[PDB]
């Protein structure tokens, strides 16, 4: 099995590492703690076509913790470039990160994602998103809080990058578990989960 | 994908979480249907949780007939317990589950049939 | 680890070391990558790092240490040029030169190193940023020179051109000052003769190697700007659209120039300029009919395959045809000859807009839309595109997307269900698709019935069947509501409805029929003319959606609950007259029923239900008749509550059903009130009282549930069902204050009691219980009747004021809610009852001060810009006072206080967004000394001379802020910054330029302070 290397750009504050710890782990992450550089995770999916392995470049959006900045950009295959549909100047920022992206990386599949649709005061309309138009990028409202579209831009850059445009992501196999009971084992640990509240509550699920 | 040896004894959407016990918080683990499969050759009966879209495992393992569902403090519509052994992400591991539902209804539902398939994997 | 030696300075650079700690960064994984990582970004922070920098692009074996070799030269250039000595800047300027030079003659690293390249390239462009043309004026004509020494080398060349003219016209904005952009771009206008020479030389001798690709990136970015005499006076439009159509390396970029053609500012009085026009258009779509595909092929199918390059290619093409169309279809609508161009060109439009592809769908859709509105308007031009509108009307009906009406949809495996969520993405779509229908309609009616009363004889007779058929089609139906006329739609709308009744008796299952449902249920929807010149018909229709809120399918019976107010909102009269062959409004027939016909739906349903009824009674103008209808329909409600309130005064723990019952009573008031706003009153009235009481009970269950059980009973099922009780009581209250015509009852009935038992329980309870919407409340409060109640309003600020600023001054991230609604309370008392802040103590007043500081630090819009307008507004009123004591103190204590704290968000990066309200501030402040409207000396005594004015010292002042704050800038561009800043102090537009440019200057070393003098 062949990996890529995905590069994820975009202004800080935009949920890029959200975004990626959804998939990784399938938790949502509340607090904003900003990347440092780059932090890079691997990622797999499995479809029609057998599994496919993103090596996933997510780099630091803020100026300060920028590192390396374009120097994270060599060698990738594909990248996706983020913003926040609440913040107008994160899309503003869209052709800046463009541009260094594709300096570099100069014929690679691109998903363009406005993130944070879930928040009821949009302020980048719909009808204002057409950067993507001209420099042929995918396009997708996402929320990585109500996972909104969340698998659409992986789902688009495996069918470009194994050049099938009928790849589906497909149901992992479910091996038989294990069964275990250790004889000396105290957990007060079980009491501690009880008393410590589940967050959203007021959430549907 | 190795489930066709299987019956369905119970299905339901359910949110799943686990205790990070150095954090001291729950953290979500896979919105989607949680069901109960029986094995027609070993008559064991396990929980299987698939992530909606992706279809990812975010649980598996045997529905122990020592474990316990205890109620959250936050919540009257999940259950929280200890499970010694899943295999979603592989390895065999240690959780604390919290497991939350559309409704009361649905949380004693599952209760209902979680204590079932207790008692048919002690057979 | 070994690693780290390459961050010891003091000793020389271990060039095999380095290579390792690239590659562990770039080839590894895991702990050693991270690792790396680390290292390398140390290294390349190291502010004498790129004095190695000669040193690793001589010696280095690795193509990514000499990329961050540039990096770092990059951040050098860019950041500290000027700080260099000059023999540095020689140097710099020569091994750059150089390795390019190199890497350009070897024929294998030009062919293989790419990157290293093109960031060479980018890096030589910095340079020529800084030095280019007065230190470096021969580089252009040198370039030329250059160019036909070797095929490599006019490529490359081709590529810094392209990047030079991009940081000179595409990205200087944000990057360059006024005065250095506009020099960087005159300087560019002036050799550009020459650079288009060598462009056109290259591309008359050549025809689609990657030197003429390279030249053909580089005249895309030129056309952003050029003159277009160099596009019309020379033979370049012939070439590109036959020679460079021809083949596909050079047809992807040849397109998107064209594209930018399209788009040139031309003159539109030129005869011959007009035929060039339609030439190149011409030239190029035969190039597509003869090369790459016929008028007629399917590129639905050629899309869905996605060989190689041709998704890019059609979306190119479809930006092309719709960019030139929209700017130049004139030019093809008169003459006789040009027709089959005009249409062959829509023809292809049409084949692009049956493409499976969101984003290129609303790419052509938005073309249509710029056609169809030009044919609505343009005498005799609709009849020239008269098939082609036929074949768009089917194609829009056939990819009608689900409005956000229809709740059920198709699963995963084959089951009609209720939505998870609501598809918020594809709402603009609906919208975009029915405003092109609806014109489409209006161009041919005739034309469009005929095309969905046909789609529907297939449905029903079996042969095109489908729930996608049905479905399209009837959104369709459902959204050219309007543009027929009321005869004609008559027999229309009839004629469906029978059609739809027809599938649904013969399509059995409750997956056929929920379809079925949600159909007609969005059709009758969509036609409330219809239902109120048919009272027989719009009675069955509300007596079969309440049919519909007894289904056990949970989308039909939801879809009908918002059908029903759907059409109430449109048709309430004819609910509230008795009709004829009536005995009574049908208003009462809902009322005296409710309890059967609601009894299956979950609350929030109910609620719904009966705002709706709302709506309709709010209908009776005769007040005695309204008071009756809503009396009659709260009785249910009422009857409870009225249990309710003899069981809790009886004896108060309120268990969990009881909780509830409670709160889906005070919710359905809530619903009512909404709907019948200022007439609710008496229904208000009614509960206003033992509301009030209800709400300090609850408070104390809660008060003494976390005293008993810590702050984790908050968390709690009970607690929560405690809190919302609370909340909702406010939301009835802070609803029906938002909408009341009678003022003074509000002040004398409804105030009093409601401050009483809301704020001393707000102040006095623990943060973690305190009730965000409190807040909320007392907003509305203040804003409709804060002007008379002036102690009321000090009471609200002595509550809710310190105690809530210290839950929200620790971090920005606690207590979001409370942070945003503290911010709006303060800024309606501030713009209705300023004396309310005049009253506060001293130090009181201070942390108010304090907190609107805080505010725009933040970087939460919500707060951030009311903290911006809370400011401006407290300016405004401090102005207002004129020349007393407490404006002359506010000044004293406060003016520099709110200048400085401006100007540090303005000049630290983290605030961008709040840029426009920051200067406009500024620009507030700074205007008022130089108006003279501060009557004191803003100085001590001790500082400065006596009678030395106010404007003088603010100069002073800033200039000593700036040099501290700032100590990289020089005196002169601190002087000439603020020159320059206070002189455009009426003039914003200006005033915020000078603020963009500074913004630039403190990011390097050395600007020039004349750059203040643009203009
Ligand atoms: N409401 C909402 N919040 C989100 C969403 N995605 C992320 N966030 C929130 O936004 C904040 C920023 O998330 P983060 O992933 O750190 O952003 P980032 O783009 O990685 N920042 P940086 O470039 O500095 O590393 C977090 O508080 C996170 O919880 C979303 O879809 N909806
Ligand atoms: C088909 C839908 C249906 O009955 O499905 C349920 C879930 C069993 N069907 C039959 N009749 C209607 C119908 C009839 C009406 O009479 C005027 C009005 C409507 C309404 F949608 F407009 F309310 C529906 N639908
Ligand atoms: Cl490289
Ligand atoms: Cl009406
Ligand atoms: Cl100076
Ligand atoms: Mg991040």
């Amino acid at each position: 099995q062949v990996q890529f290397k995905l590069v994820l750009v975009g202004d800080g504050g935009t949920g890029k590492t959200t975004f990626v710890k959804r998939h990784l782990t399938g938790e949502f992450e509340k607090k904003y703690v900003a990347t440092l550089g780059v932090e890079v995770h691997p990622l797999v999916f499995h479809t029609n076509r057998g599994p496919i392995k993103f090596n996933v470049w997510d780099t630091a959006g803020q100026e300060k913790f920028g590192g390396l900045r374009d120097g994270y950009y060599i060698q990738a295959q594909c990248a996706i470039i983020m913003f926040d549909v609440t913040s107008r100047v994160t899309y503003k920022n869209v052709p800046n990160w463009h541009r260094d992206l594709v300096r570099v990386c100069e014929n690679i599949p691109i998903v363009l994602c406005g993130n944070k649709v879930d928040i009821k005061d949009r302020k980048v309309k719909a009808k204002s998103i057409v950067f993507h138009r001209k420099k042929n990028l995918q396009y997708y409202d996402i929320s990585a809080k109500s996972n909104y579209n969340f698998e659409k831009p992986f789902l688009w850059l495996a069918r470009k990058l194994i050049g099938d445009p009928n790849l589906e992501f497909v149901a992992m196999p479910a091996l038989a578990p294990p069964e275990v009971v250790l004889a000396a084992q105290y957990e007060h640990d079980l009491e501690v989960a009880q008393t410590t509240a589940l967050p959203d509550e007021d959430d549907d699920l | 994908t190795m489930e066709e040896d299987e019956e369905v004894l119970y299905k339901v959407r359910a949110k799943l979480f686990r205790f990070d016990a150095d954090a001291k918080e729950w953290k979500e683990r896979g919105t989607g249907d949680c069901k109960f499969l029986k094995n027609k050759k070993t008559n064991k009966v396990r929980i299987l949780m698939r992530r909606d879209k992706t279809l990812k495992i975010c649980a598996n393992h045997i529905i122990a007939p020592e474990y316990t569902l205890k109620p959250n403090v936050g919540s009257d519509r999940s259950w929280v317990y200890a499970c010694t052994a899943d295999i979603a992400e592989g390895e065999a591991e240690a959780f604390t589950f919290a497991i939350r539902f559309g409704s009361k209804e649905n949380a004693d539902k599952f209760k209902e049939e979680f204590e079932k398939a207790q008692e048919i994997n002690k057979k | 680890g070994a690693m780290e030696g390459i961050l010891d300075f003091s000793n020389d650079l271990d060039i095999a070391l380095l290579d390792q700690v690239v590659s562990t960064f770039y080839q590894g994984s895991g702990v050693q990558q991270k690792q790396a990582q680390e290292i390398l970004t140390k290294f390349q922070d190291n502010p004498d790092a790129w004095q190695k920098a000669d040193q690793i692009l001589q010696f280095s074996t690795n193509p990514q240490s000499k990329f961050i070799a540039l990096s770092i030269l990059d951040k050098l250039i860019t950041r500290k040029w000027k700080l260099l000595p000059n023999d540095h800047r020689i140097g710099i300027r020569n091994f750059v030169v150089g390795m390019i030079i190199s890497m350009c003659q070897d024929d294998e690293v030009f062919k293989t190193q790419k990157n290293l390249i093109n960031k060479s390239d980018l890096t030589l462009v910095q340079i020529l940023k800084q030095e280019w043309p007065q230190n470096w004026p021969e580089f252009i004509p040198e370039l030329i020179g250059s160019s036909s020494s070797s095929v490599n080398v006019c490529e490359n060349n081709m590529i810094v051109l392209k990047l030079l003219s991009e940081e000179v016209f595409d990205f200087s904005a944000e990057q360059m000052t006024q005065a250095k952009a506009l020099h960087l771009k005159n300087s560019m206008s002036k050799e550009f003769e020459q650079i288009f020479k060598l462009c056109f030389q290259v591309l008359e001798q050549g025809s689609s190697s990657s030197l003429i690709v390279a030249t053909l990136e580089s005249l895309l970015r030129y056309l952003h700007w050029i003159p277009y005499r160099y596009i019309y006076e020379t033979n370049i439009l012939e070439l590109l659209s036959t020679k460079f159509m021809t083949s596909p390396d050079t047809r992807a970029i040849t397109l998107k120039c064209l594209t930018e053609v399209s788009n040139l500012k031309i003159p539109q009085d030129n005869d011959l300029i007009k035929r060039q026009t339609v030439l190149f258009f011409q030239n190029t779509l035969q190039q597509i009919a003869t090369s790459v595909m016929p008028v007629t092929a399917d590129l639905k199918a050629t899309y869905a395959n996605a060989n190689g390059n041709d998704q890019s290619f059609l979306q190119d093409l479809a930006m092309f045809l719709t960019t030139y169309l929209a700017r130049n279809r004139a030019l093809l609508e008169s003459d006789e000859s040009l027709r089959e161009l005009l249409l062959n060109a829509h023809q292809y439009l049409i084949q692009l807009s049956k493409i499976e592809e969101r984003e290129l769908f609303k790419t052509t859709l938005d073309y249509w839309h710029n056609l169809v509105a030009d044919l609505f308007y343009e005498p005799l031009k609709k009849h020239i595109y008269e098939e082609i509108c036929s074949q768009l009307r089917l194609v829009i009906i056939e990819n009608m997307v689900r409005p956000e009406e229809v709740l059920v949809v198709e699963n995963d495996e084959g089951e009609i269900v209720r939505e998870f969520v609501k598809e918020s993405d594809t709402i603009q779509l609906y919208k975009s698709e029915r405003e092109v229908l609806v014109y489409l309609t209006h161009l041919n009616v005739i034309d469009t019935e005929e095309i969905m009363i046909s789609k529907l004889a297939r449905q029903i007779d079996g042969s095109e069947w489908s729930w996608h058929n049905i479905n399209t089609l009837s959104w369709a139906i459902g959204s050219i509501s309007g543009t027929m006329s009321e005869d004609t739609e008559k027999r229309f709308v009839v004629t469906v409805i029978k059609d739809l009744l027809d599938l649904c008796v013969k399509k059995r299952g409750k997956d056929n029929k929920a379809v079925v449902a949600s159909d007609i249920m969005y059709v009758v929807g969509q036609y409330p003319r219809f239902l109120k010149a048919h009272w027989n018909f719009l009675r069955t229709v509300i007596l079969k959606l309440f049919e519909f809120m007894h289904e056990t399918h949970e989308g039909v019976q939801d879809m009908a609950c918002d059908t029903f107010i759907k059409i109430v909102q449109k048709c309430k009269y004819h609910f509230v007259i008795q009709q004829p062959r009536e005995s009574e409004p049908f208003i009462q027939t809902i009322i005296r029923d409710i309890q059967k016909t609601t009894a299956d739906l979950q609350p929030q349903q109910v609620h719904t239900f009966y705002k709706a009824c709302g709506i309709i009674i709010s209908e009776e103008r005769s007040v005695a008749e309204r008071n009756r209808l809503l009396s009659d329909l709260m009785q249910l409600p009422n009857m409870a509550w009225d249990t309710i309130v003899e069981q809790s005064t009886a004896n108060p723990l309120l268990d969990s059903e009881t909780v509830k019952i409670i709160a889906n009573i005070i919710k359905t008031n809530v619903a009512v009130c909404t709907s019948m706003g200022a007439d609710f009153y008496p229904q208000l009235g009614h509960i206003y009282y033992n509301m009030l009481q209800l709400y300090r009970a609850v408070s104390s269950m809660i008060s003494a549930q976390v005293a008993a059980e810590g702050l984790i009973a908050t968390k709690t099922p009970k607690v929560r069902g405690l809190r919302t009780i609370k909340k909702e009581i406010l939301k009835l209250v802070e609803t029906y204050i938002s909408k009341a015509r009678n003022l003074d009852d509000v002040v004398k009935v409804l105030v009093e009691p409601l401050l009483n038992a809301v704020l001393e329980d707000y102040m006095n309870n623990v943060p973690d219980a305190r009730d965000a919407e409190v807040l909320n409340c007392m907003t509305t409060v203040v804003e409709k009747v804060g002007h008379m109640i002036p102690q009321g309003v000090i009471l609200i600020l002595q509550s809710v004021f310190e105690c809530t600023l210290d839950m929200i001054n620790k971090d920005f991230t606690e207590y979001p809610e409370h942070r945003v609604e503290f911010y709006k309370l303060l800024k309606v008392i501030n713009e209705k009852s300023f004396a309310a802040f005049l009253e506060l103590p001293p130090a009181a007043f201070k942390l108010f001060v304090d907190a609107i500081c805080w505010a725009f630090k933040h970087n939460n819009r919500d707060v951030e810009v009311n903290g911006l307008q809370i400011a401006l507004d407290l300016v405004k009123n401090i102005e207002r006072m004129g020349n007393v004591p407490f404006a002359n103190e506010f000044h004293k204590n406060y003016f520099f206080i709110f200048v400085s704290e401006t100007f540090f968000v303005l000049t630290d990066s983290d605030h961008k967004s709040g840029f426009s309200k920051q200067a406009l501030l500024l620009m507030k402040l700074i205007s008022l000394v130089y108006d003279n409207k501060i009557s004191v000396p803003l100085y001590q005594e001790a500082e400065v001379p006596q009678g030395t004015s106010n404007q003088v010292y603010l100069s002073q002042y800033l200039a000593n802020m700036l040099s501290n704050a700032f100590p990289h800038l020089t005196s002169e561009q601190i002087a000439s910054f603020l020159s320059a800043l206070t002189k455009q102090c009426k003039d914003l537009v200006v005033f915020k330029g000078t603020l963009r440019d500074f913004l630039v200057q403190i990011k390097e070393v050395g600007g020039d302070p004349t750059d203040y003098l643009f203009a």
